[PDB]
C-alpha cells in the first residue's frame, strides 16, 4: 500500500521535474535564435562572392 | 541563489518599482512601472524591435514609444502589463523565481480592493508563489523609521494617504486621505514650463519633466518671500540639460509647481493641502493620542526629497498645533525608500510568519483571500 | 408581482 502511495507521488513530482527541464530547453532555443539574429546583424554586410569579375572582364 | 527561501519584496508604485529580497538593506534593482509600445511603422527589416518594452527597456527606447503606467494613483488597472513588469523584475534583473520564495507587495489602506486582489492573483497564478502578503505603506514606513506611533505622511507619485498609527494600530477615522500627488506636480510642471517656451506634451517630454522636477524643484520654507525674489531676479534660476542639447532654465516655477502640495488650488484641486491634512490626522485622534502623534510626524514617500519639505511640514503643523507642547518631524535619509525597507523588515519578522497567505489557503479561497488574511 | 495552474494540474494528473 505504501508503494502505491509512493508511485502516485513520484509521477506527480516527475511531471513537474520534466516540465522544468522543458522550460529551460525552451529558453535555450529562444536565446539561441536571438543570438543568431544578432550574428546576422554583423555578418550580413560581407556575405557575398565579391571582386572576381571586376578584373576578369 | 539564496541560502534560504527569503521573501521577495516588490514596492510597486505609480512611479518606480523597487525590488530585492527580504533581509537585505536595499532593492537589487529599480524599474519604472512602465510598459512601452512603438508609435511608428518599422522601415528596416531584421532590426529586432519588440512589440512591447518593459521597465528600463521602455524608458531606454522611449524615443519612439508611447509609455504607459499600469498603476494610477496607487492602483493597478492593467494587470497584463504588471505581469510583464514582474516577470522582468524577477527573472531578468533580480534573477529569481517567486515559485520558491514568498512575495510581499505594498498599498495604501484605502486603496480600492481590486488592487490587492489582483496583485494576489497575479503572484499566485502566473508566478505560482508559495505565499503572499500585501502590506500597508504606513506600517512599512514605521518599521523603517524605528516607530510604532506617528503620522505617516506618504505624499508619493500616486496618492497622499496620511494615516495616524498609535502603538502599531490604525486610527482609521482620522485618515486624512487626499487625491493630490507627485504625478500632479509633474503635470503642473509640464504646463508651467510650456508657458516659458518649452512645451512638454508627449511621452518623451513627460519623462524629461519628471527628471527636471526631481533635480531642480523645491518647496522652500516661505513661499511668498521665495517668490518675491524668484519672480524679481534671475539669481534664483537653475538650468537643466535636455537629451538633445537644449537648455531650460526655471525661475519661480521651480517652486510654484511643488507648492501645490501646500496650495492645491494651483491645479484646480479642492484641498487644504498636505500640512493641514497632516494636522487633522493628529487632531482627529483621541486627546491622549494627539500628544504622541504631535511628537512623531513621520515623513515618507515621494516629494519628501524636495528642499524645504521636512522643515516646512514641521513649521506648518506646529503653527496649527497648541502652544507649550513640542511638535516634531521625523524625516530620515530613508524617506521614500522606507516602504521597501519596511517590506524587508516585515517579511523577515518571526511574528509575521503567521500573516503570510500560503498557496494552499489560496486555492480553497481564491485571490479574495487577501481580504481575509492581510488587513 | 411576477486558470493556467488548472491546466498544468490536469496535465500532470492525466
Amino acid at each position: 500500500r505504501q508503494l502505491h502511495a509512493r508511485v502516485d507521488k513520484v509521477d506527480e513530482e516527475r511531471y513537474d521535474i520534466e516540465a522544468k527541464v522543458t522550460k529551460n530547453i525552451t529558453e535555450i532555443a529562444d536565446l539561441t535564435q536571438k543570438i543568431f539574429d544578432l550574428r546576422g546583424k554583423f555578418k550580413r554586410p560581407t556575405l557575398r562572392r565579391v571582386r572576381i569579375s571586376a578584373d576578369a572582364m | 541563489d539564496e541560502d534560504e527561501t527569503t521573501a521577495l519584496v516588490c514596492d510597486n508604485g505609480s512611479g518606480l518599482v523597487k525590488a530585492g529580497f527580504a533581509g537585505d538593506d536595499a532593492p537589487r534593482a529599480v524599474f519604472p512601472s512602465i510598459v512601452g509600445r512603438p508609435r511608428h511603422q518599422g522601415v528596416m527589416v531584421g532590426m529586432g524591435q519588440k512589440d512591447s518594452y518593459v521597465g528600463d527597456e521602455a524608458q531606454s527606447k522611449r524615443g519612439i514609444l508611447t509609455l504607459k503606467y499600469p498603476i494610477e494613483h496607487g492602483i493597478i488597472t492593467n494587470w497584463d502589463d504588471m505581469e510583464k513588469i514582474w516577470h522582468h523584475t524577477f527573472y531578468n534583473e533580480l534573477r529569481v523565481a517567486p515559485e520558491e520564495h514568498p512575495t510581499l507587495l505594498t498599498e495604501a489602506p484605502l486603496n480600492p480592493k481590486a488592487n490587492r486582489e489582483k496583485m494576489t492573483q497575479i503572484m499566485f497564478e502566473t508566478f505560482n508563489v508559495p505565499a503572499m502578503y500585501v502590506a500597508i505603506q504606513a506600517v512599512l514606513s514605521l518599521y523603517a523609521s524605528g516607530r510604532t506611533t506617528g503620522i505617516v505622511l506618504d505624499s508619493g507619485d500616486g496618492v497622499t494617504h496620511n494615516v495616524p498609527i498609535y502603538e502599531g494600530y490604525a486610527l482609521p477615522h482620522a485618515i486624512m486621505r487626499l487625491d493630490l500627488a507627485g504625478r500632479d506636480l509633474t503635470d503642473y510642471l509640464m504646463k508651467i514650463l510650456t508657458e516659458r517656451g518649452y512645451s512638454f506634451v508627449t511621452t518623451a517630454e513627460r519623462e524629461i519633466v519628471r527628471d527636471i522636477k526631481e533635480k531642480l524643484c523645491y518647496v522652500a520654507l516661505d513661499f511668498e518671500n521665495e517668490m518675491a525674489t524668484a519672480a524679481s531676479s534671475s539669481s534664483l534660476e537653475k538650468s537643466y540639460e535636455l537629451p538633445d542639447g537644449q537648455v531650460i532654465t526655471i525661475g519661480n516655477e521651480r517652486f510654484r509647481c511643488p507648492e501645490t502640495l501646500f496650495q492645491p488650488s494651483f491645479i484646480g484641486m479642492e484641498s487644504a493641502g498636505i500640512h493641514e491634512t497632516t494636522y487633522n490626522s493628529i487632531m482627529k485622534c483621541d486627546i491622549d493620542i494627539r500628544k504622541d502623534l504631535y511628537a512623531n510626524n513621520v515623513m515618507s514617500g515621494g516629494t519628501t526629497m524636495y528642499p524645504g519639505i521636512a522643515d516646512r511640514m514641521q513649521k506648518e503643523i506646529t503653527a496649527l498645533a497648541p502652544s507649550t507642547m513640542k511638535i516634531k518631524i521625523i524625516a530620515p535619509p530613508e524617506r521614500k525608500y522606507s516602504v521597501w525597507i519596511g517590506g524587508s523588515i516585515l517579511a523577515s519578522l518571526s511574528t509575521f510568519q503567521q500573516m503570510w497567505i500560503t498557496k494552499q489557503e489560496y486555492d480553497e479561497a481564491g485571490p479574495s483571500i487577501v481580504h481575509r488574511k492581510c488587513f | 408581482q411576477n486558470g493556467k495552474r488548472q491546466t498544468e494540474r490536469e496535465k500532470k494528473k492525466k
